[PDB]
C-alpha cells in the first residue's frame, strides 16, 4: 500500500512544526491507533 | 562622525628596546591589517597576533584576513607609526617581507603566511606574548595554487580513512612556485572550509548539466584527429571510451549561462587583486606599485 | 571554434554564416573566422580545449562527490542537485588527485574569457560621434 512518490530522493528536514506539517510516527502509535478505531463503533415496528 | 581619516596613528604603549626600533624602522612601506580605523590606535589590534585560535584555521585565517583593511606603513619614529590609508589607484611603493620573489607585470593578494616556524626565524617584534605577524604579500600564480590546494584538500577529505588524507597531506602540501618552498601551514577541516565546497559542488553539478552535446563530445572528437602531447597528457586523466542536431540559437544561451557558472566556480579561489606592481626593485626587497587597497 | 572539426557538413556552414554576423544598434557587422584552412589554431584549440575538459570533468566526479557529501546534507537545496545529476545520469586516490588539479589547471588556462574588467563609463558623446567623455575605471 506504499504511495508512489514523484521525487526520488528522500528530503531532509529541520523545520519547526509552525512551519510545515510533517508525518513522522512510527507503527506501534498507529497500531494504538487501529486498536482504538476499530472498536469505537426493525420487524418489531412490523410486529 | 569623521570619515575614514588618511592617518592612523599606531602608538606602543610598552616600553622599547633599541633594537625593537632598529627592526621597526626596516619595516617601512609594508603592509598591515587594521580592524578599527580610528586615529590614536593601540597596539593591540596592529597586525594579526588577535587571530590566532587555538586551531590557527589556514581558511579561517584566509577568510579573515580579507574582511580587515590593509594599509601601509610610514615615519617610524619614537613611538609613532604613521598609518597611511589606501586610496583607490594611486601610486606609492611597498616592501616585502616574506622570501617570495617577485616579478614585473603581475599582480599581488594578501595572504596568511606559510610554513611558520622559527626554523624560518621570523624577527618579528618580540615583546609582552605579542609577535607582530605580517600578512605576505604573493603573487597570482602562487596564490592560486595555494587556494586550489586548499580546495583540493578540503574536496578530497570525504569518506576516506584517516591515513589516506595524511598521504594527502605529506604529498600536497609542497608548493615549488619560482624555484622556492613553502609548505602548508596546518590545515584543517573547517565548516567556512565545507560551505564553499558546498557552492563548489553545486556549481560543478551545473557545469555538468548546462554543458551541450558538442561541448562535451568536443575532446573525444578531436582525440579521433590530431595528436598532440597536451591531449596525451590529458585524455589519459578522461575516462577511456556527425553532430545528430544542432541549434546555434540554442547554444548561445547555453554558453551564457555556462559563463555564468564558470565564473561563480572560479570566484572561490581567485580571491581579489589588491596590488599591481609596475615595476621593482633589482634586489628584489621593495617595488613600485599600483592600486593601494 | 568549437566547430572546427566538423566543419565538412553542409549545414554547418550555414549555421557558422549566421554565427559569424552580430547585431548591433544600426551596427550588422561580422567577424573573422578562426579557423584557417580547415584546422584550428593553437590558441583557440587550448580555448575550446579547456571548456571541453571542465564539462568532461564535470559530468564524471561531481556525482561521486555530492553523494560522498549527501550525508554530511544540512540544507534543503544539495539534495535536488544530486536528484538533478542522478535525473542526467540516465580506483587509486592519486588519481582523483591528479583530475582534481587538472581541473583546476584547466580552469585556470581560461580565465582570459570568463570576464572583462570595466575600464570606461562614457558621460557624454561628441555630436557627430568621434569622441566622448569617459571616467577610466580600473
Amino acid at each position: 500500500s506504499l504511495l508512489h512518490t514523484f521525487w526520488r530522493l528522500p528530503v531532509a528536514v529541520f523545520f519547526e512544526p509552525h512551519e510545515e506539517n510533517v508525518l513522522r510516527c512510527p507503527e506501534r502509535v498507529l497500531r494504538r491507533l487501529l486498536e482504538d478505531a476499530a472498536v469505537t463503533m426493525d420487524r418489531v415496528r412490523k410486529r | 562622525m569623521a570619515a575614514m581619516e588618511a592617518n592612523i596613528f599606531c602608538t606602543f604603549d610598552h616600553k622599547l628596546s633599541i633594537a625593537d626600533v632598529g627592526k621597526l624602522t626596516k619595516l617601512v612601506a609594508a603592509v598591515v591589517p587594521i580592524p578599527q580605523r580610528l586615529h590614536l590606535i593601540k597596539h593591540y589590534q596592529l597586525g594579526l597576533h588577535q587571530f590566532v585560535d587555538h586551531t590557527r584555521g589556514y581558511v579561517r585565517l584566509r577568510g579573515l584576513l580579507r574582511n580587515m583593511t590593509l594599509t601601509l606603513m610610514r615615519r617610524v619614529e619614537g613611538n609613532q607609526i604613521l598609518l597611511h590609508v589606501p586610496t583607490h589607484g594611486l601610486l606609492y611603493t611597498v616592501l616585502n617581507t616574506g622570501p617570495v620573489t617577485w616579478e614585473k607585470g603581475d599582480a599581488l593578494c594578501v595572504l596568511p603566511p606559510l610554513f611558520h616556524g622559527p626554523l624560518a626565524r621570523e624577527n618579528l617584534l618580540t615583546l609582552g606574548q605579542w609577535e607582530l605577524v605580517l600578512p605576505w604579500i604573493v603573487p597570482m600564480p602562487l596564490a592560486l595554487e595555494i587556494n586550489q590546494r586548499l580546495l583540493i584538500m578540503g574536496l578530497f577529505s570525504l569518506d576516506r580513512s584517516y591515513e589516506e588524507v595524511k598521504a594527502a597531506v605529506q604529498q600536497l602540501q609542497t608548493i615549488t612556485f619560482r624555484d622556492a618552498t613553502f609548505t602548508i601551514p596546518d590545515p584543517v577541516i573547517d565548516q567556512h572550509l565545507l560551505i564553499d565546497m558546498k557552492t563548489a559542488c553545486l556549481s560543478m553539478s551545473m557545469v555538468a548539466n548546462l554543458a551541450s552535446e558538442l561541448t562535451m563530445t568536443y575532446v573525444r572528437k578531436l582525440a579521433l584527429e590530431d595528436s598532440s602531447m597536451l591531449l596525451v597528457k590529458c585524455q589519459e586523466l578522461l575516462m577511456r571510451l556527425r553532430p545528430q542536431h544542432v541549434s546555434p540559437d540554442d547554444e548561445i544561451a547555453r554558453l551564457s549561462a555556462l559563463f555564468v557558472m564558470l565564473r561563480q566556480l572560479d570566484d572561490l579561489i581567485r580571491e581579489q587583486v589588491v596590488f599591481t606592481v609596475c615595476d621593482v626593485s633589482p634586489d628584489n626587497k621593495s617595488a613600485t606599485c599600483i592600486f593601494k587597497g | 571554434g568549437l566547430f572546427s572539426l566538423d566543419r565538412s557538413y553542409e549545414e554547418v556552414k550555414a549555421a557558422v554564416q549566421q554565427l559569424q554576423t552580430i547585431t548591433f544598434r544600426d551596427a550588422t557587422f561580422t567577424i573573422p573566422d578562426p579557423v584557417i584552412d580547415q584546422h584550428l589554431l593553437i590558441d583557440m584549440k587550448t580555448a575550446c580545449l579547456s571548456m571541453s575538459m571542465v564539462a568532461n570533468l564535470a559530468s564524471e566526479l561531481t556525482m561521486t562527490y555530492v553523494r560522498k557529501l549527501a550525508l554530511e546534507d544540512s540544507s534543503m537545496l544539495l539534495v535536488k542537485c544530486q536528484e538533478l545529476l542522478m535525473r542526467l545520469d540516465r580506483v587509486s586516490p592519486d588519481d582523483e588527485i591528479a583530475r582534481l588539479s587538472a581541473l583546476f589547471v584547466m580552469l585556470r588556462q581560461l580565465d582570459d574569457l570568463i570576464r572583462e574588467q570595466v575600464v570606461f563609463t562614457v558621460c557624454d558623446v561628441s555630436p557627430d560621434n568621434k569622441s566622448a567623455t569617459c571616467i577610466f575605471k580600473g
